[PDB]
This record gives C-alpha cells, structure tokens and sequence, in this order.
C-alpha cells in the first residue's frame, strides 16, 4: 500500500529510520554482488567466443585431414559403428564459487579401456594413430567449452534474479518506508499544534481572571 | 513509556548517572536472561577501577577489551550473513562467529534461579573469560599462520580435533562455588587450559 | 565417470569421435549416437534428441551444426544448463555465429 | 479529512456501529464502483442472519465463506507477486488469482447508472456467485487430480480451451431483472452451468 | 537542508522565481567550473527575449535548442552504455556522445583565473556555439547519408580526416576579446567554418 501500518510516535520514527538505513545498505550489497557476477559473465562470453573460433578451425583441420588417413586403411565405417565396446573418455561434475553462486563445471577423468587396438596394425599405422590423437584432444577441448557454457547459463540466470531483487528493494520497499516516514513527521507536527493551543488557552484564562479580579 | 530512548525521564537520567544497564527487548523475547544490551549499555567507572584490577586481577582488563571487540565484530558480521548467507567467509570470521556464540551462550547468559549460577564470584568470572579468550587466541593464531602452507587449517578441522575441549568451555558455568571451592575451581580451570594447549600443539 | 559424452553427427563424425574415444552402448544396447543421412525424417531427430536429454547420464551432447538447422525448435526449448549442447562445424557449412542457442543470451554484447 | 480513517469522528463512530462499509479511493479512481474495501469492512450481523439464509436460500453461506477465502488468499499472493514476479507460482495459485480477478471485476463491481445494474435482486446475486464458485471448484479439481500425471492440465490449457465460457461468466451481470424476468435469468444461469460442465469434461 | 527542495521556504521561492541556476557540489569536486548542473536548472524568461535575439543575434535560438537536445541525449544514453557494453552504439549516438562532451568541456566550462575567460561577450558565445553545432550537423549528415552505400563512414574516419579541425574547435575559447578585436575573432571563426566545410567535402 502507500504506507506501513504503524502509529505516529517518536519511537516509530527511529524504528522506521533504522529500517530505511538497513534496506538501503542491503541495496548496496546486492548492487555490488550483481556487478561482480556481471564482470564474470562478460569475461566468460569473450573467452567462450575465442574457444569457439579455435575449436572451429581445429574441426576444419580434422575435416581436411580425415581423408589422408582414410586412404590407408580401406573403409572402417562398419568396423567403427558396429564395434564399440567401451569409451575411455569420462566426465564428472565439480563446482566453482563466484560471489556465493555455485557454477557447475566439468572434470575430465581420463579412463583407459582402449578397445580400438587391432586397428589394422599392417593396414593403417601412424595415420590412424595421429588421427585419434587429434580427435581425443578435440574431445577434451570441447569438454572445456561445454563446462564454460554450463557456467554461462547458471550465471546468466542468477544475474537476473539478483537484479530483480535490487529493483524490488529500490522501487517498492524504500519508497514505502519514505512515505510512512514523511507521514509520521506530519502527524507529530500536528500533535504539537494542539498542545500549543491548549496552553495558550490556559494562559489567556489566567490573564483574564487576574485582570478582572 | 513503551520503550522510547528519548522519554523525558530517561533522557534526563542519562545526563546524570555514570552506569547505564540497558534493556534489549529482542533478548527478552528469546528468553535470554539477563537481557542486557551490551552494545548500548555503558559504565564510566572503568578507568577509576584500573588500579584495583592492576593489583588484584592483573590480567582482567585485556580480557574485557578483547571480549568487547569480539562481541562488536560479531554484530558487524551478523547483518552481512543475513543478506548474502555465509558462503564466502574468511576462516577468521568463522572463528569470530563461533567464539562470540560461546561468549554469549555460556558467559553472558546466566540463570539466577539455580543453586550454582545465583552469585558468581569474580574469580569464577575472570577464569571463564580467561579460558574463552585463550581459546580464541589459539584458534586464530593456528588458522592465521598456516594460511598459505600445506594442509590449510580451517574452523571445521578444529571442531573435529578438539570437540571435547569445546565442551569443558561450554560447561564451565556449572561449577559451584560452595560445593566446590576457590582452589578446586581454579585447579579445574588450569587443567582445562593445559588440555586445550596440548590439543592445539598436537593438531598444529 | 558418472556421466559420458554423446554424439549426433554423421558416419564420418561419429567415427571421428570414436577415434577421439567417445561412443558407448547402453546396457539396453542403445548408442551414444544416431547417424542421419538422406533416409530418416526429422521426427526421429527430435524424439532422439528428447530421449538424449531425458536420459539422466548424458552431460555433453555434440551435434553437428548442419544437423540442428531444422530442429532449432527442439534445442531452443532446452533451457537447463548441465545437459550441455554444442553445435559443431564441418566442411559442408563451417561455424556460423548466427544460428547459436548459447550465443542466444548474448544479445547486445557482441 | 484527507481520507484518513484515524480522525476523531471516524474513531468515535466505529466504536458504536455494528456494520462498517469502508470505501477506498484507489478503487474509486479506476471507476471500480462501489468502492468498498472488502478487506477492512465487516458486519457483526452475519451470525444473526443464519436462520434466514438457511430457510430461504440455503445454498449461500458456503458460497460466501468460499468467496471470502478466495479474496483473502489473493492478497497474500499479490504482495509476493509484486516482489518476485508471477513465475514462482504453482498452478492452484494461478487459478486463485484468475478466479479472484473474475469475482472482483464481474461480481463485486456494479455500475449503478445502467438499466440492468441499477438493482440486483438476491436470487441473481446467489446465481452469479454459484456459477462463479462452480468454475473455481472444477478448475481446481482438474488442475489437482492430474498433477503428478504427465498430462498436466494447467491454467493456460483451461484458459485457451474455455475462452468462450469465461466471457459468459463475465457477462452474467448484463441480464436485466426487468426485461428478462426471474425465470429467464435463472434458466440462462442454469444453462451456463451445463456449458461449463461439458467444457470441463471435454479436456479430460 | 542537505539539498532537499521541500522546506517551506525553498518550495515557496521555487514556486515564485522564474530562473533557477542550480549550483552543484558534485561538479565542483570534478573541477568543473562554473559548477552549474544544466540538468536541474531552468529559465522561464526565454519567450520574453525573442524580439531582442531575433533583432540582434538572429541565428541563436535554434543553436540553443540544439545544444539542449544534445546535452539531454548524452545523459539519457547512460544506462544504454552501462547495462550494455558500449559497442551497440549507432553512429548517431557516437557522434552525440563525442560532440556533447566537446560542449561540456569547451563551452560550458570557463576559467576566471585567465586573461581571456573572465568575460565572454555574446558575439563570441554565439560564434563558439554556431561552429560546434555546425560541425555536429555536418558530421551527422555525412554519416546518415552513406548509411547503405558500401562506404560506411564512422566516427573513426571523421576523427582522422579532421584531426586539426577538432583541436581548433577545442581551442576556440582562447581568443582574447581585448588583445584581439571583434572583427578579428569573427573572421577567425568564419575561416574555421570554411575549413570545416572543405575538410568535410574532401571526405565524401
Ligand atoms: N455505484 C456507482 N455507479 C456509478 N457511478 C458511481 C457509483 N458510485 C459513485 N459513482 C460516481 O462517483 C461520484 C461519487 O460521488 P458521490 O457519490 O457524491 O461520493 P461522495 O458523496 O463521497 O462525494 C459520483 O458523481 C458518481 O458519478
């Protein structure tokens, strides 16, 4: 509403002033935390763009380098798509604190259970070896970029929540407290003007009696 | 007249008296007794009492000073932990909070309707405060010196190691000055001090 | 450990990522891939992506960019974080900064 | 003076009278008439009229208590929506808000300078309230019995399904008590109920 | 009290007076002198000085309106540059945010502890404002004509094609009104105008 339900008195005035000061210090705390998260967001965006560009050029490298190692082992398409026992890249979740928020990122626990060991010892050697080296490094780099994107998303939503809280404390709460402070000042000023009138009446009656008697 | 600090009687009185023991309504609502504010109360005799303490209890004034500093730092941190929520806090802030809670719950808080906490002699008071402040100093030093070394010490691997030293402190207020005595209680407190010293020497 | 990477590309990309070392079969003999060519339709694409998401062990879904070009509706509706989803370029069409769902939230900051 | 209900005459009278119809300027500026507050007003004759309503209308006190509860829950929802937005809300809260808005805009509001709303008999009042609480009950039951299921009939489904029914629920107030009569009004209100019930069978 | 225009005296005097030069302390701490705020100040005598200006300084009122527009636009473009990252800047806005700063630093700022800036006659004032707003106009048109022409001009080319024109603009406020006459300063400003026009045609 336009005011807080309280009764005008010189005790309600200090209570309301305490409330106002507390609210407008909390506002500054939240306004600092939001800009911390915002700086982190603007950094994550830039380095995500750079990692995107570099992994894209790496992907084009791998695209033009696939054919030469393909030319040395026949056609292992059925071999690769039907024979898959156990992938040896794994991923786990870890946290990273930023101003109280817990961004989730990824840890790359490197497992080893290599099934692709036959791989034509005499039909495809260094070619396929460097090929899987390339693509494993690419897998790890894109793991890094995925962790960056996960951070990005959680940070982006927490920024919105904190800005909503700041705007609420700034547009809804503090104006209401200030309104119910101005009202209390007015009402105390109004209580004083009645005691003044009563005392002036008493004095007037005194100075009427003493003179007519 | 409702709780106003500017009642004409209360404002006329505060200009004359030298000691003011204040009333905390929030403490009387949570049933913490005696409900002394300890942040608006004052005494103007703490400089005329100096040569009495410097002759009878020569180690009390530093304990009083440090206790008051701890109780103010806790109030500074409280309205921060309220908004953000104690996630990102230095370990020294954790120790400040968890020693201030001890001081509040076990030293300042007293029960007059019990046969041991009805009248607490001053040797009991000084002993309790001395042991609590000694623990504070030891914990803070431990966490402060091994700050960037290996095996970073924290408040959590202190509450693990010494969990029963943190219980003889939270139960110093149950000794009785008429079933026990002066030398008995003093011996107990000295033994507890040696215990916590040994624990802080072993852990660190 | 608790989560595995997962692919949706083509035969050449899934074999590239098996060479990298990813590609796995469910205990129900379900793969971490669904190869797409001139054969299958987009309803299969979208319910495959749906069962990719709802599967509670997948963390990093790679999808070639030219695959996601018509199922942008399936992945734009994705708004959570941990089911990470990266669109990948290749020689047919390289990386395009326009049709990204993670540069979606960078409006203005460019 | 000033719209302040804390002036001497209002304070003197409110301790004398048994009914209190308190008007609001916020509702008067939007031309929401009559501008009764419905949150500060009261009547101390609500228990003395139980016999009359039981003997004559007999289906009204339930409707009254239900409507009062809806209007009271909406104000708890609104002060939260004002600070954290309309997104943290369950489906039953999204139903409470819309039903309370329907009540406020098409039951409590009554433009008295029109040929249809200059006077509203009590049978028309109970009929409108019946048809407005039946929808609340049906919608809440539908959103609640298919909650854990995957079909999840929510408020937006109910709203795009029945956009032909909500308009009739809002236009229930345009029925002349004189040009239409009692029988035509009662029949139309009994037909809108069947329309509501069939439309709510349609989505399950 | 504390810069609060609600005291009865301040409210009355602002209700009465027609001009209000708002001196600010914030601008004084930045060494911006004369520290007039230019955003809360006003003057309601601008329609009485219309025969005077139109008879003596005919080409002034348009420059006044233009300068006020520019100084307001540089200010309500504040969150656009903070909540966004200075990059989503239409070339019109780059031109603004630069020429408005040119005005703030070389027209609105005056230094009395000099031999040339104690007194600024009005012919010098209208000359210094006409050259600046003429620059603004030409540099803005040069951009918004080649909007889609494959020869996109931005402030980066404008600031390199005219690197001495901008200095001479920022050096207009050193022409002494006593050591240099009035015709001399008029001819200097006209020469600067024609050089601006040339160096803007040698860019298209
Ligand atoms: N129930 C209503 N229906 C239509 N108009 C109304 C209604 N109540 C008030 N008004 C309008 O609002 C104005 C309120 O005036 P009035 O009833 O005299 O209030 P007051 O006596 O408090 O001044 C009237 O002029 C009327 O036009």
């Amino acid at each position: 509403k336009d005011r807080i339900e309280i009764f005008p008195s010189r005790m309600a005035q200090t209570i309301m002033k305490a409330r106002l000061k507390g609210a407008q210090t909390g506002r500054n705390l939240l306004k600092k935390k939001s800009d911390a998260l915002t700086l982190r967001f603007r950094q994550i965006l830039k380095k995500i763009i750079e990692t995107k560009m570099l992994m894209g050029e790496v992907m084009r490298e791998a695209a033009f380098s696939l054919a030469e190692a393909k030319f040395t082992a026949g056609d292992f398409s059925t071999t690769v798509i039907q024979n898959v026992n156990k992938a040896q890249v794994k991923i786990r979740a870890k946290k990273d604190n930023v101003a109280g928020v817990t961004l989730p990122v990824f840890e790359h626990y490197h497992e080893g259970t290599d099934s692709y060991e036959l791989t034509g010892l005499a039909r495809g050697g260094e070619q396929l070896a460097k090929l899987k080296r390339n693509y494993a490094k690419a897998v790890e780099l894109l793991v890094e970029l995925a962790s960056l994107q996960t951070s990005f998303v959680t940070l982006d939503e927490a920024i919105k929540i904190t800005n909503r809280r700041v705007n609420a404390i700034e547009h809804v709460i503090i104006p209401r407290i200030e309104r119910t402070l101005a009202y209390i000042i007015t009402e105390l000023d109004e209580r004083e003007r009645e005691e003044f009138y009563r005392l002036k009446k008493i004095q007037e009656k005194k100075k009427i009696l003493k003179e007519k008697s | 007249p409702g709780g106003d600090f500017s009642d004409p009687v209360t404002s006329a009185t505060l200009g004359i008296v030298q000691v003011f023991w204040g009333l905390d309504k929030k403490l009387a609502q949570r049933k913490h007794f005696p409900s002394v504010n300890w942040l608006i109360s004052y005494s103007k005799y703490m400089r005329a009492l100096d040569e009495y303490y410097d002759k009878h209890f020569t180690e009390f004034v530093p304990l009083r000073t440090k206790a008051k500093e701890i109780l103010q730092e806790e109030e500074d941190l409280a309205e921060i932990v309220q908004l953000v929520g104690k996630a990102s806090l230095a370990e020294t802030d954790k120790i400040t909070l968890e020693v201030a809670k001890l001081i509040k719950d076990d030293f300042l808080q007293q029960n007059g309707y019990t046969p041991y906490d009805r009248f607490c002699p001053f040797y009991k008071t000084v002993g309790m405060l001395s042991n609590m402040i000694a623990f504070y100093d030891m914990a803070r030093r431990a966490v402060e010196t091994t700050a960037q070394s290996d095996n970073k010490i924290t408040w959590s691997i202190i509450r693990e190691h010494m969990g029963d030293i943190l219980y003889k402190l939270s139960s110093m207020k149950f000794k009785d000055p008429l079933k026990d005595g002066e030398a008995k209680i003093k011996s107990d407190y000295a033994q507890l001090l040696e215990d916590m010293q040994n624990a802080f020497r072993s852990l660190e | 450990r608790g989560k595995l990477i997962a692919v949706i590309g083509d035969e050449d990309t899934v074999t590239g990522f098996l060479l990298g070392g990813i590609g796995e079969l469910n205990k129900n003999r379900h793969p971490n891939f669904l190869v797409v060519e001139k054969d299958t339709t987009i309803n299969e694409i979208e319910d495959t992506f749906r069962q990719f998401l709802n599967r509670d062990d997948i963390g990093i879904i790679l999808i070639n960019q030219y695959i996601a070009e018509m199922v942008r509706h399936a992945l734009d509706a994705h708004q959570q974080s941990i089911p990470a989803v990266l669109e990948i370029p290749s020689k047919e069409h390289p990386y395009d900064a326009a049709k990204d769902s993670i540069l979606r939230r960078a409006r203005g900051m460019f």
